[PDB]
């Protein structure tokens, strides 16, 4: 999330059982990092 | 040529002389703030 300038990221990761489908449950997200970036940010991309 | 001159000359220097020939190096603050989320003050002194 990218909000006044400031981006956010938060995450967590656990172990599933399924393969195509994704988890039911529940499992909150703790922040990561909060950095002053500011850019006008429009579109992304991922990397592998 | 007659009449033209390059302006580019080196400093004049001297191994130690005083005021207006004596080397003096100053630093000068950026502008105005809020331009950004960015912040850089002195630190906010806490207190015991």
């Amino acid at each position: 999330k990218n909000i006044d300038g400031y981006f956010k990221i938060y995450s967590k990761h656990t172990p599933i059982n399924l393969v195509r489908d994704l988890p039911q449950g529940f499992s909150a997200l703790e922040p990561l990092v909060d950095l002053p970036i500011g850019i006008n940010i429009t579109r992304f991309q991922t990397l592998l | 040529g007659f009449n033209c001159y390059f302006p580019l000359q080196s400093y004049g220097f001297q191994p130690t002389y005083g005021v207006g020939y004596q080397p003096y190096r100053v630093v000068v603050l950026s502008f105005e703030l809020l331009h950004a989320p960015a912040t850089v003050c002195g630190p906010k002194k806490s207190t015991n």
